């Protein structure tokens, strides 16, 4: 959804895969009437723990 | 003519009717069994889960 010389760009992506719960149901991971906006700038963390 | 006229015959117009094969493009695979039955296997396995 890019304005003309690169400005203002947005970038539309579509997600509907299923997890099954714990539970044992499906259930959508997206969540389905929500809209998200994430960056490459989260810097996130696998974190682990001790075994 | 006088008795009964002659005639010139042309050629036979022969309206044929045809079925041609547009389900059939699905279905490659030909196998001429003699037993009797066709077994089949379906298996799906779940990994998707928590």
């Amino acid at each position: 959804l890019v304005g003309a010389n690169g400005a203002g760009r947005m970038r539309i992506w579509v997600n509907t895969q299923k997890y099954r719960d714990q539970n044992d149901q499906e259930q959508f991971l997206m969540k389905q009437k929500a809209v998200m906006g994430i960056s490459s700038a989260i810097e996130g963390v696998r974190c682990f723990g001790a075994i | 003519a006088g008795l009964y006229t002659t005639y010139q015959l042309l050629e036979v117009q022969r309206k044929l009717k045809t079925l041609p094969a547009f389900f059939l493009q699905w279905f490659p695979r030909q196998i001429n069994f003699q037993e009797d039955m066709i077994a089949f296997d379906k298996v799906i396995q779940d990994v998707t889960r928590v």
